[PDB]
RNA sequence: AGGACCGAACCGACUAAUGUUGAAAAAUUAGCGGAUGACUUGUGGCUGGGGGUGAAAGGCCAAUCAAACCGGGAGAUAGCU
RNA sequence: CACAGGUGGUCAGGUAGAGAAUACCAAGGCGCUUGAGAGAACUCGGGUGAAGGAACUAGGCAAAAUGGUGCCGUAACUUC
RNA sequence: AAUUCCUUGUCGGGUAAGUUCCGACCUGCACGAAUGGCGUAAUGAUGGCCAGGCUGUCUCCACCCGAGACUCAGUGAAAUU
RNA sequence: GAUGUCGGCUCAUCACAUCCUGGGGCUGAAGUAGGUCCCAAGGGUAUGGCUGUUCGCCAUUUAAAGUGGUACGCGAGCUGGGUUUAGAACGUCGUGAGACAGUUCGGUCCCUAUCUGCCGUGGGCGCUGGAGAACUGAGGGGGGCUGCUCCUAGUACGAGAGGACCGGAGUGGACGCAUCACUGGUGUUCGGGUUGUCAUGCCAAUGGCACUGCCCGGUAGCUAAAUGCGGAAGAGAUAAGUGCUGAAAGCAUCUAAGCACGAAACUUGCCCCGAGAUGAGUUCUCCCUGACCCUUUAAGGGUCCUGAAGGAACGUUGAAGACGACGACGUUGAUAGGCCGGGUGUGUAAGCGCAGCGAUGCGUUGAGCUAACCGGUACUAAUGAACCGUGAGGCUUAACCUU
């Protein structure tokens, strides 16, 4: 959700 | 022409009158004795098998003894071969001295390189180390990419054994020949460590 | 004198690295900030879910929050897999 | 979890020190419930470095450096 | 311009070279006066830029001390399929 | 019911529509230097400023700073500036919530590699009696870059200015291999200085701890910045291209017959691996020359005797090494350690004495200590044995013995 997995 | 087998004693410096220092590698080329002469009728090629040094009688096996007894020569620490230049002729038991290199003026030395063991890509292939900072995570001295988006080609420069292999350095200058001491001084560094065996042959490049 | 200064305890959490089936379901190490105050902390008490509280971020309300959890309506409905 | 975490209060030695910092010690209590050996790549945590010295890089990230007491001395600007 | 699309605007300064930065010009695509305008000493783990010093950040890595990796004995997982 | 992304870093690989180097044709090619086209992919092919950038501009170099493909190569390899969440403002649109390929500050990149593949390294069996060594080289990799200066020659050329091909020599850059004699780095296993503190009863002398406590030096080893070598010449067959002779076509014509030149490409030449080259090779040497039995009688089975050459294991070990492996040695012995001597490094120990109120200084003294180095030395450990491995090595055919 946060951009790249899992930022 | 044919060469000779010797031992690496070490390196030193030779001083000239004009004020020059020559890095030399001392090589002890003792009397090399022939143990077998090969021809085209029985072997298919012309060559000689020589030995040098000495060995323990209590440690030399009977198969090797019979090979030395047939030539009427004492056992040595090994056996090497050299090809003949279509005009050379030798005989079993003939002892060759370092005087053979009295007028060659250049030789190509061959030896077993020192052993580095398991080496990396920076040491073995001079790869460029990545950034030690700026975010690098466990990838400081790693190779990086090894292919594309599906196999690693053969001969890929990777880590592995480095050294302990046959290496030959070419076009070395002969600085001095002392048959009274069974020595040979060649300008420059040769492969291998002190106490290793060296194969010395005239320079083939010429 | 001081929401004053440097700086331990104490309270915080700016950077980096490590760790990321971790020692740890948010920490460790090296530094960093405040450190008589709008400070911090112990014990107990009050505010209850379209409500509370909020120096406000849609933040917190028992590792869960653009409407907590438990049970029930309930085998909700699902023209979709 | 026999978990590098968290948990309020009281007692507060010696040398150096401004100090409950820090270092080494006392009383006292521990060596952290797998070890032995070898001494490769690579990783982690550190030490040093020829000449050059930010050319690195998104960016001086990180690291290095500065670091105390006393005397002298101290600019622009200023709400003095 | 924390606001400028055109645009790295133009001039100057700084650099051997500066799409950033500083100072002027206004041609303000699309500033503007308490959803405040222009300045402002001081403060800031704030944002951008230039210097001195400093350094393995880099040119280009080299060696060393330790914890793992490696071997032996004991105990003995995991995602996945 | 998931194929993660611009650029950068690292690592690359292929193509040729070739940037440089090489070989040629035409030229409005005098020469120098260029223009265009053909052959050619062997090798080589910038650092920096600004910007997240690729790109681009600029500065300064270079023989040249090539064009493209490889998921606009490469995030189970790194990065996260950009893109691409939640926070917060400016401008702008909207009554507003909020929004904008507009801007601005800030903002978690996980995975212990099963298979394939690749880099390295071993075990097993096989190669037809077994074993110990040296080789042949089928084949496969590595390497293949280039500038400047001088001579040739200020000659050829050219009105001058200016300025060569061919050929030769020397010296460099980049890359690569090896090496540690030199110059140096490292040297927490050497020596010394020194701060605080504790202890060894105390003085003196030492030691522990404080990043090796902080520092100055420094052996061996490793090592580069250090110093030696290397790219080739040559050969064969060729590309574009140039040709000789020569007909079809009475001439002409490089070609159809025939013949000769021709490049960093190609095949060799140099370096390395290499007979698992199951097509398993060659050569030299060494070892074993028993007695029986059973039997669906054969490349048969079993027993007693025998145990070779040689190997393995064990042990001391290595400038060999992750483990295996490889190398050396094992009392008929210098393999390791220790010991002796030397060297090296540190820099004049301790104790005593002397001068000084003392801190200190001087003499004994270039003393003492001294790791991995050098040359020696059986003091210690490397034990005698045992184990594995056998007992003459198939059938057919041919030629020889008995050409
Ligand atoms: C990796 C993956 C699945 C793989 O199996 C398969 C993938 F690899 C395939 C693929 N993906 C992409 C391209 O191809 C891709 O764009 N993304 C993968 C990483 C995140 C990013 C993404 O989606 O980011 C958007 C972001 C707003 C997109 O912004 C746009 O403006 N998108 C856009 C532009 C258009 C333009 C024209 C017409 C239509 C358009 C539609 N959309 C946000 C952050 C979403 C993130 C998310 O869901 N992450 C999960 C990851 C999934």
């Amino acid at each position: 959700x946060t951009x790249p997995f899992x930022x | 022409m044919i060469g000779l087998v010797g031992k690496k004693v070490g390196m030193t410096r030779i001083f000239t009158e004009d004020g020059v220092s020559i890095p030399v590698t001392v090589i002890e080329v003792e009397a090399n004795r022939v143990t077998q002469v090969k021809d085209l009728a029985n072997d298919g090629y012309r060559a000689i098998q020589v030995t040098t040094g000495a060995k323990k009688a209590n440690r030399v096996t009977k198969p090797e003894a019979g090979h030395f007894a047939k030539a009427g020569v004492e056992a040595g620490r090994g056996l090497w071969e050299f090809r003949l230049a279509e005009g050379e002729e030798f005989t079993v038991g003939q002892s060759i001295s370092v005087e053979l290199f009295a007028d060659v003026k250049k030789v190509d030395v061959t030896g077993t390189s020192k052993g580095k063991g398991f080496a990396g890509t920076v040491k073995r292939w001079n790869f460029r180390t990545q950034d030690a900072t700026h975010g690098n995570s466990l990838s400081h001295r790693v190779p990086g990419s090894i292919g594309q988006n599906g196999k690693v080609f053969k001969g890929k420069k990777m880590a592995g054994q480095m050294g302990n292999e046959r290496v030959t350095v070419q076009s070395l200058d002969v600085v001095r020949v002392d048959a009274e001491r069974n020595l040979l001084l060649v300008k420059g560094a040769v492969p291998g460590a002190t106490g290793s065996d060296l194969i010395v042959k005239p320079a083939v490049k010429a």
